Parts: structure tokens; C-alpha cells; sequence
């Protein structure tokens, strides 16, 4: 669970690779399960450079990419907990109260 | 080239990388629906063809 | 019962295909009964494009196209139950006091 | 009074529903009055999309359909006194002078 | 990439935003208009169906 | 006043948020006034970057998207008065006749 | 004569406006002769941006945009001879023989 | 054989021409064959983009437009046999058992 | 300037140089199959008019 | 065969020049062939500086650049067979086992 | 004529001053001459340190930056004859055949 | 005021320290005034060792680094008057008349 998608739904190969040494986690309202007969209707994802200060996330119903930019983890994968990313759930998130920003 | 080139490139990938991407969710529902209704007025002159064929209209399935 | 029908009392093919994702739900008096004798005087048919958030219905007495357009539903076809499509009886409807409206 | 007639005078049921978003009025000789001994030997009837820059009208006594087109109002209904419509009275007009026009 | 690549997307980005589009005002007017004559013409029809019935146009309202 | 519509008058979320560091306004006939019955017909709406030396605007019946480049203002937002925007009023303005200019 | 109509002979705005940097060129059988009772049955049309290598066109009875592409020309308006732009007369032109070409 | 028309038994000219790179195949019951005192009932005619993976296909009585999109051909035309088109006879298809589909 | 400034930039063109470019292959011929299914949509409407004046539909070529 | 191409298919000179001593290997589906009427659906091109100790390489359906760093090869240029460059086939190669790599 | 440019023709500072004891020396299709309606398609320009045996030299449309390295002059400025550097005209020189080389 | 910045308005710190007997002294558009909502647009920057006949300066929106090399001067450090430093204002100074000099 919890990875960028090899795969669509139809089938066809997710045409996406990431760069040379960034970490990447992905979470869908039904996970892994390539039932032939479902729809997710949205995404959450998150990146990392292993050696950034920075995890950069998106959500489907949201323009912009939201950061954090915590100065303290510089060595982590997004798989680790510490990095305070957008886990499975809380996956459309329209909206940003007060934990990540990227607007002014 | 040299460092400062290299700090301004990173200083606009990062400003190209987030251009407010729209919701393109709504404006394609709206075809979805628009397809549905248009079937449907379409539908109806078929079954009030075949009432004025056969003082009925058709049996289910 | 409930679908599209195939065939006309004279034994015609019913001359119409439905769109490429669309579910369509259609009930008339009496039922699938091609007794070559009966007829029926009314029908009740309703359309949803089964990604679409409306579901459009109209019935023999009727002018317009009625519609609900709730948001909730959004992957269902108009054979689920919640949909509140116009079933079996209530076939005629040459009126509507509440539930569902395309006027003004 | 002035609006759209939901029976006529036999006891039936008008038959006739208007589209989604257009204000209509209608006007004849003896009103509302259903006195199930009066002759209605005219109409006057007009429409108009409260969206539409056009107001479209009828009567009994004339072939075409007359349209003034004035791009000033283009929020209003039939109802307002500014678009110029045929009320009460003039209910026949058999010709038109200079007013309103659909002749080449 | 390059400061000249970032300077070409930039150059490309500032095309591609203004295509010149067009007023879809008086397109869609249109067919606001001709859904109320569609209905004018059709009304008729029910007005003058009613009269050869009853002798009479119906009473308003 | 004055800002980014949050929500359109049929109660939906305008779905959409701006970049990270560009400042919006936006004026229409009827203000803020949600009151369920009214049409704003017409819209005028600018942008500027924060650091950029350029504001852009548009409104509702023109092509193009006008500018004015002025590089006297560089750490401004349009909320300013000394922006030269197009504010409340002149929300058509399907003309420019010598202030701002995309053309060639 | 030769640019871009600002006006509907039905004495509506013609209400599209070229882009930023693109030269237009437009001829139809009757000129600029706005005489209130002539019908102008086609048109032909031109458009090159200044700094494109590309001039394209169509005409009133033919589908598909038709090119030239001469890498000569790059500094160029329409206006301009050496183009080899569709001008005055020729306006049809349902068919094309061996000078410009937008099919296999 | 096999093309699309180029004028219609009334001797006028078939009005629509294709897009910059798409083929196009089309067959009837009677071919070529405009002996001025025939009359083809039927058609079938497909398409597909000479760089597409899609080839598309309708027949005079049916509804929806049929595809079959086989990853494999992306640089063909259907003048090839190796596309699986809808070829002289087989015009009419009111029905489709396994072959092609466009519907859920 | 200095032999350290010139082992950043050089980390620096390096990560610069590989930013995952995407497959644009599907992205595009998408539209080349929405052009063909357009151009068909189009072709029957000019098929079933030229029908409704002749009784027939085209001869071919 | 087998070197960066001077000129593409439409006639048009490559305008890309290598850098002052980088040696540069690329191939495709039909070779040279520039026979007016085909269509190579894909590269596969690598680089090697003649005193580097990288070999660069990368194919159309891939994301990444590939390297393999090699030690030995240090005054050699990619036309040297010990290079273990990409030749002529395995021009797609949208997966990579267990030779080059980039990934972490 | 012939040095370095001061101003852009939308009137901006070239924003680009040389290094402490360069010589430099820069031709352009059309001169001086900031006429405010030209297009300069292309340049070639030129640079020396005066105390050094390398004139380096590029032109609009080609990558690399070309040198001669003639160990005889060693005092002189780009603005000297005996220095073989690439004045007005051949302000393109896409191709080189025998003079100045950087490739291998 | 008047000395290198510690820490720039985003609260990091300014990464860089002096040599072990260089004076430096700095000067931007609002001091030292870190108020969170302000903006520097420029700076003027010198640097003098102890020891050393020159100071060295330079500005925003220049290229070089202007020197004086005043052998009067041999103790001072850029703190003291006697040093035709660039002071507060003058911050910009794109161009330089017959004070400091650079270029040959």
C-alpha cells in the first residue's frame, strides 16, 4: 500500500518515473485494489528529496503544492512517520487550516 | 554555469512547479450530465413513435 | 423488468441505443407482459450517466425533463436505491409538489 | 389574471407545460372568468427566457410570431412593465404598424 | 534546466495565456431565445386544439 | 469587497485558488450581494505577483488579457491604489482606448 | 478594405478580438459595403503571427485550416505582398490545386 | 472503391472533407456504382488518425460510434488489412456480439 | 571563483539534469484519436442529410 | 548508422550541436533511412565525455537519465565497443533490470 | 557600430557589463539602428581579454563557443584587424568548414 | 547599522562569515529594520582588509567589483570616513561617472 502506481486502472502502465532520489508516497480512497470495478475519485501524494528539508503534497480537489519545510528531518523517506505526511484518509482535504501552507 | 546561475533556476523551477492547477472536476460532470439529458430527450421521441405505431407504449426489456 | 425495452407490441426493434456510460431505468403499466393483446397507456423513464451527479426522468404526461442532481451519489447506476428514481407506479405523474423540479 | 391557463373552460387540464426558464402571460377577452356560459373569442399570449434579449407574441387572428428583440432587458420576465408586451386588451391586432415586426 | 531553457517557457507561457478568447455571449443567447419561440409555437397548438373543443379559449389562470 | 469569488450564487465552491504569491481582485455589478435572485452579467478582475512589475486584468465581454507593465511598482499587491486597476464601475469596458494595451 | 469586420451587417459588434501579436486579413464578395440590403454569401481569411513562419487560411465552403509555411517570410503582416495570402476575389475556393495544403 | 464519397447521387457535391491525417474508409450496398437510378439503403464507414491506436466505426442503423483500439497499429491508415475495419458487406450491423464496443 | 564553488555547481547541473521527464505519448494521442471520432460524428450528419434529399445514401468515390 | 542526426524527417536541420568533447551514439527503428513516407517511433541515445568515467544514456518511453560509471573506460568515445552502450534494438527498453541504473 | 549593446529596443538596459580587461565586439543584422519598428534576427558577437591569446566568438544559431588561440596576438582588442574575429555580416555561419574550431 | 547581515528577513541564518582580518561594511534600502513585512530591493557592499591600499564595492544592480586602491589608507578599516566608502543611499549606483573604476 501507500506507493506511486505502477499501474491504471485500464490496464495500462502509469508512464511515470520518479527522479533519481526522491522518495514519493501515494494514498486513494480504495488502496491498492485493482478490482476492475471501482473508481477512485481522488488522490493524495506526497514527495521528498531524501536529502531535502522539504516534503511537498498535493490532493486532488486542490490547486497549489503545499510544503512544510521542517529544517530538523534532512535524511528521511516519506514512508517514515516523522515527516508529517498526508497518510491514507484525509485524502480530498479542500481546504488548509493550519499546518502546511504555500500561499502568501 | 556558476553558482548564483545555478541558485536563480532552482528559484523559478520552484515558481513554474505551482501555477494553481484548477479543480477540472465540475467542468467535466457537467458533460457527463449533459450526455444523460440529451439521451433521455432523445429516448422519448422513440417511445412516442412507437405508441403512434401501435396505440402502446413497449413492453419492458 | 425496469430496463430499456428491445421490442414494441408489433413486434419491431425498439430503434434506440443508449450512450456509451449511461444507465437508463423504464417502467410502463403493465410490466414486460407482450401478451400481443394489452396495452399500455404510460410510461415512466429515468437516465443517469453513471459518473454524472443527475439523474433526469420524465413520464408520458409530462413536458420537461426532471431532475435531482444530488452530489452524493456520483458512481452509481439508476438501478441502486438511493438514487430516488421514479419506479414502478407513480407512472404517470402529470404533477409534482416537492421532490424533484426543472422550472424555475 | 395574465397568466398561462391551467384548464379550459370543458373542465380538462391545459395540457401544455413551459420550458425550463421563460416567463410567459396570456390575456383574453373575458379574464379568468370560468363562468361555464362565456366565449373566449380571442388571445393574446407572449413569452419570453428571463435570460433571453427577446419577447416573443401571438394572437388569435394573425399567422407569424412577432418579436421585438431589445437588447436593453435581458434579466426580466413578461411580468415587467418595461419589454412592451400585448396585455389585456389589443388582443386581436390583426396587423401591426410600426411597433413590432417579423415580415422581411 | 538552463537559464535560457527557463527563459523560453516563460516566453511560451506568456503566449499561450492570451489566445484571443472569444465573447460566447451572443452564441448562447441564441438558444435562450429559440427555446421560447419553439415554446410560443407550441402553445398555439394546445390554444387552438382548446377552442375546437369548447367553442371558447381557455379562461386565464 | 473586492476579492476572489469564494462561492458562485448556486451556493457551489468556485474551485479554484490562486498561485502562491499573486495578489487578485475582482468586481462585478452587484458587489457580494448573494441574495439568490440576482445575475451579475458581468465580471472585471486583474492579478499582479507581489514582486512581479506587471498587472493584468481582463472582463467579462473582451478577448485578450491587458497588462500595463509598469516598473515603478514592484513589492505592491492590486488592493493598492497606485496600481492603476480596474475597479468597481468600468466592469464591461469592451474598449481600451490609450491607458492599457496587449495588442501590437 | 481587407482587415478584420468590427461589425455585423445586423448592426451587432462583431465581438471577437485577434491576439496579442497576430496580423489578420478578411475579404468577402460585397467589401466594407454596410448598404443595409446586400447579402455577402462568403468570405475569405488569413491570419499570421508577425514573428511566425506560417500563414494560415480558410474560406467560407471548405473545412480544414490551410497553411503555406514559407520559413522566408518571419518579420511579416498579412498585409504585406509577398505572402501569397488569399486575397479579394478567389473567395470560395472549395478546392485547392497545388499551392497550399493541410491534408496528408 | 472503398472511399469517401465525393458527390451524392443527386450530382451535388458531398460537402465534407476530412481531417489533416486521418483515414477514411466507406462502403455501401451498391459501391461506386452512380447509375443515377439506384439506391443505396445502407452504409458503414470508419475512421481512424494515421498516428492514432484507435480506429472508429458507425453503420447506417445503429446508434453510437464503435471502436476498437488495438495498441498495436499506430502508423497505419484502414486502406490496410491488418486493422480489423468494416468492409464492403457486413454494412448494416445493427448488433455486435464480441468484436468492437463503445458500450459499458 | 573557488575549486569548492566549482564541485556545488557541478552537484548542482548534475540533479538539474534529471528531473523525471513524463512519457508525453499517451498525452497526445489521445488527441489524435478525439480528432477521428469528431471527423466520424461529423461525416454521418453529412451521410444522413445527403440521404434526406436523394433516397439514398452516396455512391462511393 | 549510429550517430546523432543531422537533419529530421520534414527536412529540417536537427539545430543541436554536442558540447566540445563528448562523444555521442543514437538510434532508432529504420536506421538512416530517411525515405519520406516512415515513421521511427523511437530513439535510444547515449553520451560519454572521451575523459569522463560516465557513460549517459536514456530511450523515448523512459523517464531518468541511466548512467553506469565504469572506472576503466576513461579515454574511450561510445563508438568503442567495451563501453556497454545501447545499440541498435533495445531502443525502448522501458524497464531496466539489473545493468544501469539512476534510481536509489 | 560594432560594440556591445547599451539598450534592448523596448527601451531597457541590457543589464550585462564585461569583466575587467575584455574586449568585446557584437554585430547585429540591422546596426545601430533602434528604430523602434526593426527586428534583429540574429547576432554574431565576440570577446578577447586583451592580455590573453584566445579570441572566443558565437553567432545566433549555433551551440559551442568557437576560439582561434593564435599565439601571436597577445595585446591586441577585438576591434583590431589582425585579429580574424567575425564582423558585419556572417552574423549566422550555422556551419564552419575551416577556420575556428572548439568540436574535437 | 551599517555592518554584514547576520540573519535575512526569513529568520535563517546569512550563511557566511568574513576573513580573519577583513572589515565589511553593508547598506540596503530600510536598514536594519526586520519588521516581516518589508522589502529590500538593493544593497551597496564593501570590503577592505586591515592591512590592504584598496576597498573593494560593489552594488545590486551591477557587474564588477569596483575598487579605489588608495595607497594613503593602510590601517583603516571601511568603518572610518577617510575611505570613500559607499555609504547608506547611493545604493544602486548601475553606472559611475570618475570615482572608482573597474573596467580598463
Amino acid at each position: 500500500a501507500g506507493k506511486i502506481p505502477t499501474t491504471t486502472m485500464g490496464g495500462k502502465d502509469f508512464t511515470f518515473k520518479p527522479s533519481t532520489n526522491v522518495s514519493v508516497s501515494y494514498f486513494t480512497t480504495n488502496g491498492a485494489t485493482s478490482t476492475a470495478g471501482t473508481v477512485n475519485t481522488d488522490y493524495a501524494v506526497n514527495t521528498k528529496n531524501s536529502s531535502g528539508n522539504r516534503v511537498f503534497t498535493s490532493t486532488n480537489n486542490t490547486s497549489n503544492i503545499w510544503y512544510i519545510e521542517n529544517d530538523a528531518w534532512k535524511g528521511k523517506a516519506v514512508s517514515d512517520s516523522d515527516v508529517t505526511a498526508l497518510g491514507t484518509g484525509d485524502v480530498g482535504k479542500s481546504d488548509f487550516s493550519g499546518t502546511e501552507w504555500k500561499s502568501q | 554555469f556558476t553558482l548564483i546561475e545555478l541558485l536563480i533556476v532552482v528559484a523559478i523551477i520552484g515558481i513554474l512547479a505551482a501555477i494553481a492547477i484548477p479543480q477540472f472536476s465540475a467542468y467535466r460532470v457537467k458533460a457527463y450530465n449533459s450526455a444523460a439529458s440529451s439521451d433521455l430527450r432523445n429516448l422519448k421521441t422513440a417511445l412516442e413513435s412507437a405508441f403512434a405505431d401501435d396505440q402502446t407504449y413497449p413492453p419492458e426489456s
